[PDB]
């Protein structure tokens, strides 16, 4: 996001915030749900 | 980090920044630092908290 | 499940060919300890590969 100040935050900024925050939270949740549905409590995934 | 992605375009001032005793990293260096977090001891440390 | 990290019912029902036990986290470390404490005094340790750096162990077979 280049040259997008506060007054310019628009569709593209929302899509980037989705990518970089909300879908990373969703991917973490998906991994959790997959390991819980299989009873995996002793092989945690490290999130960098 | 100097190189591409988002931090490129700033490579011409990296030397000026480093003149203040700061360190800028190449992508290999930053990758080495990040892979340092996947070492067995850091993994256990993350499992603790 | 609490002591050795596997369910006997799962083995009886599905007959897996291989089973890996993972030692991540506190619970995993406790299970690893239970695995390491086993001996065959006659004092050889059973599971001689398991040590304080093992992250997992794998029971293996051919048919089940
Ligand atoms: N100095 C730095 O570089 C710093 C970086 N960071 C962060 O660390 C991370 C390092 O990445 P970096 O290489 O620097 O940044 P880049 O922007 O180069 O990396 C992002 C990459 O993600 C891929 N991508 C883009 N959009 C999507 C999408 N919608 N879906 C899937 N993949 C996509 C692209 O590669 P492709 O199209 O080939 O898949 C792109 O090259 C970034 O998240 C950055 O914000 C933080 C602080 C400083």
């Amino acid at each position: 996001e280049q040259g997008i100040e506060l007054e310019h935050i628009d569709s593209k900024s929302e899509f980037a915030h989705r990518i970089m925050l909300t879908n990373i939270l969703r991917m973490m949740g998906c991994v959790k749900k997959q390991k819980s549905a299989r009873g995996i409590e002793t092989r945690p995934a490290q999130v960098i | 980090t100097r190189g591409t992605g988002l931090m490129s375009a700033n490579n011409i001032i990296a030397e000026g920044i480093e003149k203040m005793g700061v360190r800028t990293f190449s992508q290999k260096e930053m990758a080495f630092n990040l892979l340092g977090l996947l070492t067995p001891e850091v993994v256990e440390l993350c499992q603790k908290s | 499940k609490d002591t050795y990290g596997f369910s006997i019912l799962d083995i009886v029902i599905n007959n897996p060919v291989n089973l890996t036990i993972h030692f991540g986290g506190e619970k995993g470390k406790r299970i690893r300890e239970n695995y390491s404490a086993m001996i065959f005094e006659t004092t050889e340790k059973i599971f001689k590969e398991i040590n304080e750096h093992s992250t997992s162990y794998t029971f293996r077979s051919e048919k089940g």
